[PDB]
């Protein structure tokens, strides 16, 4: 996870930077939150140990 | 078989019999509010105590659990054991413990079903007896705490061997496991009965459906490939999707349409099946709600149909249904949305039961047409059928202008259907 | 009659493929097949149009 | 006209639908915690269309 | 206790009459979608 | 004479009958209770 976060971190943050016209509403992190998010639930679903 | 097979089978049928001090240590130590050293110390009127007064807030929550006072949770069960009772009398109680199983369904998020449900676990021994109807009527709550303790305390059956290894580990189970444990058929046969049961007691609560469909749903993907497989799948599911449309609730009914649409579409099927479906849809469709998301279900079917007779007109007893519940002013109100999905093909068989059964909606063929795009062979079919109506039923205003309006859209295909027929 | 499916190969091995019944200077694919990682070499449809064999040599 | 043509006609008329695959409902588990029936219903048509 | 002597139970009439839940696929016109029926000559 | 019904309640708990108890668990038809 920390190393999905840090890549849509990059990504919401050089929108935050460079971005000549950005509205402040942070839709760009929210739609990377959710990302990261879908990422976590399915990495988590996984079970080592066997069934 | 060996002596010590034999000897095991004798000590699970002596599990709860408390023989001597060892014993009685490990049987009355499971609990569910207290740890095992705290439980130990305590005494059955102490915890009889408790529960009393925690059946008193559910009563007041709903009244059905007062019956319990006079039957479980009397003064006189205190002293009630079950292994001193005879077969009968065994299953008399059973009945009792199950049905409180379903009350208690819904009502796991509150506190005191906790202190109610401790005077079962500890003077019936339920969790050893009775692990199957825990386990089942808690099974949608197996992200929650409770079912963490509830795991830790309890002998799994053969048919939940999957959760064998969340027994007294950090994580709760997880979403796939639950998936695991529903693939198997002789656990969905299970689960049916107990389902059964629900709807027949009109126990059921949302909590339930969302999780039993999502299990359901998700069943059918994994077994996607596999077409062997899901034709077993077929006389089970669906049998369930009868008795939740038969429900006079309204969420049961929206499950049956989310669950009789996946094996639509997962699988093809008789027609004869899929209009066998829509009679049990539209037989008890009452609620607003239902009425929604059973249109979107009708459509859904026909769209799965890839046979001939695929477009061909609903039967008479079918379409008198259908415009009962569903009136032309409606449809044509769901036409009109704009996120409508594809219907097509429904809209063709209806179009042409319209023409064979009334002659009053004639003027609705015309408007329905316009919302919708029909295929090139849907349009050929209804122009086949309207020049018989022509032949047969007198020229009508309506009826040539309906004509008028294939003439405006491709001409030449008008030309086409009647030099094949006249 | 006229086509309604036309196929794109491609060396990297992905096939776009277009409705070409549903016009612009840039129409969008239908889908983009990719199951194949060599270059593509025959592109051929079932008389009927309802089977697409894509084949690497 | 020919009968073949009414078959390749029907071909024709066939629109494409989402097939359902194994990994179509798994997030589903997710947000499945104090929603109406209506609204899951709603987002297994999604999926499916 | 039981004898036999629009109506709900019309799916359960014909799923106990139906063995073969699905379509036969001779008289469909359009092929399946993941399962191809082909035999080498 | 039989015994009066308060004679029979305290009857019950001095002797610790159960067969009250067990009647109604008989009795126990889930419908109702629903």
């Amino acid at each position: 996870i920390a190393r999905v976060l840090a890549a849509k971190a990059a990504v919401s943050l050089r929108y935050d930077a460079l971005a000549e016209d950005r509205d402040d509403s942070g839709d760009i992190g929210l739609e990377s939150r959710a990302k990261v998010e879908n990422r976590l639930s399915q990495l988590e679903g996984r079970d080592l140990r066997t069934t | 078989s060996s002596l010590s097979d034999q000897l095991a089978q004798v000590a699970s049928n002596n599990a709860t019999v408390a023989l001597d001090r060892k014993r009685r240590q490990k049987l009355h130590s499971a609990s569910l509010i207290y740890n095992s050293k705290t439980a130990a110390t305590q005494d059955y009127d102490f915890i009889f105590e408790n529960a009393s007064k925690a059946l008193e807030e559910l009563s007041q929550i709903e009244p059905k659990f007062a019956i319990f006072s006079r039957t479980l949770f009397s003064e006189s069960s205190i002293s009630l054991d079950r292994n001193v009772q005879t077969k009968e009398e065994i299953k008399d109680l059973d009945n009792a413990i199950n049905a409180y199983l379903l009350l208690a369904s819904s009502k796991w998020y509150l506190a005191p079903t906790l202190h109610a449900t401790e005077w079962l676990v500890r003077r019936f021994q339920i969790h050893v007896k009775n692990t199957e109807m825990l386990l089942l009527s808690t099974l949608n709550y197996y992200q929650t705490p409770v079912f963490k303790r509830i795991l830790s305390i309890i002998k799994l059956p053969p048919l939940f061997n999957c959760l064998s290894n969340f027994v007294r580990s950090e994580k709760p189970p997880t979403a796939l496991t639950m998936i695991k444990l529903f693939n198997d058929m002789d656990f969905l046969k299970l689960y049916t009965s107990y389902l059964d049961q629900c709807i027949k007691h009109n126990a059921t609560y949302t909590n339930q459906l969302l999780f039993t469909t999502c299990c359901f749903i998700n069943v059918v993907a994994f077994n996607s490939n596999n077409d062997e497989k899901l034709n077993q799948l077929v006389p089970i599911l669906l049998e369930i999707s009868a008795k939740l449309l038969a429900s006079k609730s309204k969420d049961c009914q929206i499950a049956a349409h989310t669950i009789l649409v996946v094996f639509a579409t997962a699988l093809p099927l008789k027609k004869t099946i899929i209009l066998a479906a829509m009679e049990t849809i539209l037989s008890n469709l009452d609620a607003k709600e239902a009425k929604h998301s059973a249109l979107l279900t009708i459509c859904k079917l026909f769209q799965t149909l890839k046979g001939q007779g695929n477009v061909d007109q609903l039967p008479s007893k079918i379409f008198k249904l259908f415009d009962s519940k569903f009136d032309t002013v409606s449809i044509l109100t769901f036409l009109d949305k704009e996120d409508k999905p594809v219907c097509d093909k429904f809209i063709t068989s209806y179009t042409r039961s319209i023409a064979r059964y009334d002659r009053s909606k004639l003027n609705i063929i015309l408007s329905l047409l316009k919302k919708i795009r029909l295929e090139r062979y849907e349009v050929r079919l209804i122009i086949t059928d309207l020049i018989y109506l022509s032949e047969i039923l007198e020229d009508k205003s309506q009826l040539v202008e309906l004509f008028e309006y294939f003439i405006s859209i491709n001409e030449d295909l008008v030309l086409k259907c009647l030099k094949s027929l006249g | 009659k006229q086509n309604r499916w036309l196929a794109v190969g491609s060396e990297s091995g992905f096939v776009n493929l277009y409705d070409r019944n549903n016009t612009s200077s840039t129409p969008t694919p239908v889908a983009a097949l990719d199951q194949l990682t060599t270059t593509i070499s025959n592109l051929q449809f079932s008389p009927d149009g309802q089977i697409l064999c894509m084949a690497s040599r | 006209e020919d009968e073949e043509d009414i078959a390749l006609e029907f071909i024709n008329g066939e629109k494409k639908d989402k097939l359902v695959n194994m990994n179509s409902f798994t997030s589903m588990f997710d947000n499945i915690q104090n929603v109406q029936m209506d609204t899951f219903f709603d987002r297994v048509m999604k999926v499916l269309t | 206790d039981e004898s036999d002597s629009g109506d709900i139970n019309a799916l359960t009439k014909i799923l106990s009459t139906t063995y073969n839940y699905k379509d036969t696929l001779s008289n469909s016109k359009l092929l399946p979608p993941k399962k191809l029926d082909i035999v080498r000559l | 004479p039989p015994p009066d019904e308060e004679e029979q309640l305290l009857a019950k708990f001095v002797f610790g009958d159960t067969t009250d108890l067990q009647e109604n668990l008989a009795k126990f038809n889930a419908d109702f209770i629903f």
